[PDB]
């Protein structure tokens, strides 16, 4: 009698959008996204056939093993950003639990090591300039792959000089030498120092209070101060906070209202800004906030906080990246209608494995839509890497003393 | 002077002006990972950026070069910071760079290294005269382009031209109330010159936000703007407020109008308020409504919210 599917009961048709017969450029792209999504639900009912979600496991381990060794020229454009297919990648490979080789894993470290700068930091490639966003992509991949050779890629003392070369008088960093602030910049600096344990006294000073001059009256973070707030610069704020250990510079309570809000009632994914687009890779940088919230109140005593869910609706976003963003080919994508890429891939599915797991002290509670199969390994919310390999690293190199001691 | 869509392109290698330049090819190691197969023209050209790049060659042709580099991925970073050496050590024309700028901008509307050239180009010249139109311009064809804005703020604040920027705030609001980005930047005029103390000012900003949600009671950006202005001071220190939402209802109900009451009440609660009771239930009951009925997708966030009131509120 009875819909297992949340996206599919009756109930779900009022979740449509209600345009107060006032239409602007805003609803009419709005109710157009919403017209295909109902397609896709309603396409259980319309082939008479009984619905069941799969994650197509198989085709998405095919294409990211091809990928990861060679791409179309499609891929031209990112040229300048090799270390992050390289994370994307091999995160995915890690999410589905699939064995890197040996093999793979040496060049993959041959080739992160061409890219490494002699001055510090990584360039998007070998011998290009380094810059912040591929530095943090090659450090996580090093420690997915966690060996020893790995390890020893990172050159612990340049990539400190590196830091300290990109850090702002009012507490920011630069992207590059010559380029430009914002919030992203202060999470990778923040993610790469204490994965490498390079993190001294003076590094973050003034970061904790410029990133909190970044929520803006929304109760997100935007990449600059005044800027308007988005999915990916809060993350990052909020992320680099945690490393920090200053979630507390921030009100909380407005972030967690606003980051709640932007679970669209229709889709059950994720906008990235308030009256935009639902879409695949906010799956992961706004739902991956609410683990990163659970903790920082719990911190605090929050006596009211949940034991077994996050403060999303679970359910529904697998719903949404399950049948709306996965490519029958391989690979999964932003919404119906759209193509590929690595990207999408990676990010829909550390939001599907977060959306799976749930974990607050002793208590561990999963939620799997679909067949059981679809279960992914878990990710950890501040790095997005497993929480295994994040133990592994930051264990190892605390064997060593910070540069400089 | 050679255009890459020119039927009459030609491969740096075949140009007789490179003939004493080796290129430089793409050093990816005995085995590869993450490998482009890139085009033809593409790796023509990069294999002669890295040649230029690798001897810090400043020349004319180098300059024109970079200019296929960019065109080809404009995301390279290592391409432009090479040519604004260039733009310096041959003294060349900042503004023909500008126009230049202009026109990849308009095609490639959404990459961060367009906007930053920009900005350094306004900071060498110290000349915002044309960035206002500039950048409406673009905002015209994409009104939400998170660098537009970006740059934009940057040239209000660093050249202080805020004179006449709530005009347009109201021109735009006015073809699309619902873009979040016009609403942000609103409070962004605002707060850096009047404030929202300015209690004159803080009446006419609520009674436009109250009249808009009127016209489209569905509209979560006013909601927002006017929860985002009143919370600063403390809901409770509004108490018309409370009422004025309630007479709505009827005729504009929507779950932003029941979830703004939800945040008076609490901070009604907050403040030690007559009735430390009757509100809480009035809260509860409403928590309620969302979770169970009205705004579902956010149940774990209302059960929340439910909670927290009760562990606060009634001992
Ligand atoms: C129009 O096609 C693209 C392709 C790439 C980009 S992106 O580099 O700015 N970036 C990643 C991204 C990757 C893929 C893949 N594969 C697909 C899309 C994409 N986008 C665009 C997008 C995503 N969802 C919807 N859309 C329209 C998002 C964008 C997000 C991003 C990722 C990393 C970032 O950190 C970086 O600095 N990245 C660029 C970079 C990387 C290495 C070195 C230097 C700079 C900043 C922004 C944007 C548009
Ligand atoms: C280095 C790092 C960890 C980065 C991750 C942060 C991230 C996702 C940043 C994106 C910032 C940006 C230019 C958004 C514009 O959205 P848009 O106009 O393309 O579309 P929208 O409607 O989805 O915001
Ligand atoms: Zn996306």
């Amino acid at each position: 009698w009875s819909e297992p599917l949340y996206s599919l009961r009756p109930e779900h048709a009022r979740e449509r959008l209600q345009d107060d017969s006032v239409e602007t450029v805003t609803s009419i792209e709005q109710a157009k996204v919403e017209e295909k999504i109902q397609e896709v639900f309603s396409s259980y009912k319309f082939n008479h056939l009984v619905p069941r979600l799969v994650l197509q496991r198989e085709k998405h381990f095919h294409y990211l093993k091809r990928g990861l060794r060679q791409l179309t020229d499609a891929y031209e454009c990112l040229d300048a950003s090799r270390p992050w297919l390289c994370y994307w990648i091999l995160h995915s490979l890690e999410l589905l639990d699939e064995p890197i080789p040996q093999i793979v894993a040496t060049d993959v470290c041959q080739f992160l090591e061409l890219c490494q700068s002699p001055d510090g930091g990584f360039g998007g490639g070998p011998g290009q300039y380094p810059h912040l966003a591929p530095t943090y992509a090659a450090v996580n991949a090093l420690c997915i792959i966690g060996t020893e050779e790995a390890y020893n890629v990172i050159n612990r003392e340049k990539l400190l000089q590196y830091l300290y070369s990109l850090k702002q008088p009012d507490g920011s960093f630069l992207m590059h030498v010559g380029g430009e602030v914002d919030v992203r910049s202060a999470y990778c600096a923040a993610s790469v120092a204490s994965l490498t344990n390079i993190i001294t006294p003076d590094l973050f000073e003034g970061t904790a209070e410029w990133i909190a001059r970044c929520q803006n009256w929304e109760g997100g973070i935007g990449g600059v101060p005044g800027m308007e707030a988005h999915g990916g610069y809060t993350f990052c704020g909020l992320a680099a906070l945690v490393i920090l250990k200053k979630e507390r510079s921030l009100n909380l309570k407005s972030l967690l209202q606003w980051v709640t809000s932007r679970q669209m009632r229709f889709e059950g994914g994720f906008q990235g800004r308030c009256n935009k687009l639902v879409d695949g890779c906010y799956s992961f940088w706004q739902a991956g906030l609410l683990p990163l919230l659970h903790r920082a109140l719990h911190a605090q005593g929050d006596p009211a906080l949940s034991m077994s869910h996050w403060m999303f609706h679970q359910q529904a976003l697998q719903e949404y990246i399950l049948m709306c963003c996965q490519c029958p080919a391989g690979g999964l994508l932003d919404k119906p209608g759209k193509s590929r890429d690595f990207y999408h891939t990676c990010y829909c599915l550390s939001g599907l494995s977060i959306a799976q797991h749930f974990g607050s002290g002793a208590m561990l509670h999963d939620v799997v839509m679909g067949v059981p199969e679809n279960v992914l390994q878990p990710t950890h919310p501040v790095y997005n890497i497993g929480p295994d390999k994040v133990i592994q690293a930051t264990t190892h190199f605390l064997q060593k003393p910070v540069p400089g001691f | 002077f050679l255009s890459l869509d020119s039927p009459t392109y030609v491969l740096y290698r075949d140009r007789a002006e490179w003939a004493d330049i080796d290129p430089v090819p793409q050093n990816d190691g005995p085995s590869p990972v993450v490998q482009i197969i890139y085009s033809e023209k593409f790796r023509d050209v990069y294999d002669y950026f890295r040649a230029v790049l690798q001897r810090d060659e400043r020349s004319e042709r180098a300059f024109k070069l970079t200019r296929d580099a960019i065109e080809l991925n404009a995301a390279n970073y290592t391409v432009w910071h090479f040519r604004r050496v260039l733009l310096r050590s041959l003294q060349k024309d900042l503004q023909e760079e500008m126009n230049y700028i202009i026109a990849i901008i308009e095609e490639q509307p959404k990459n961060y290294q367009v906007w930053h050239h920009r900005r350094v180009l306004v900071e060498w010249l110290k000349d915002p005269s044309q960035e206002l139109e500039f950048i409406a311009d673009i905002l015209n064809q994409d009104a939400k382009n998170y660098h537009a804005w970006q740059h934009r703020q940057w040239v209000i604040q660093e050249f202080r031209l805020w004179d006449n920027e709530l005009q347009y705030v109201d021109q735009l609001l006015k073809e699309d109330v619902r873009n979040n980005s016009v609403w942000n930047q609103r409070h962004f005029v605002i707060s850096n010159t009047t404030g929202y103390s300015d209690r004159a000012v803080l009446e006419r900003e609520v009674q436009y936000t109250l009249e808009m949600i009127k016209l489209v009671p569905h509209n979560e950006s006013a909601w927002n703007y006017l929860k985002g202005i009143l919370q600063d001071r403390g809901l409770s220190r509004y108490p018309n407020l409370l009422n004025q939402l309630l007479d709505l209802q009827p005729s504009h109900s929507s779950p932003y109008l029941i979830a703004f009451l939800v945040d008076i009440y609490e901070d009604m609660l907050e403040n030690q308020c007559d009735n430390k009771e009757d509100i809480l239930n009035k809260a509860l009951e409403l928590c309620e409504i969302l979770a169970k009925e009205k705004d579902t997708i956010r149940k774990e966030y209302w059960r929340y919210i439910g909670r927290s009131l009760q562990s606060k509120h009634s001992r």
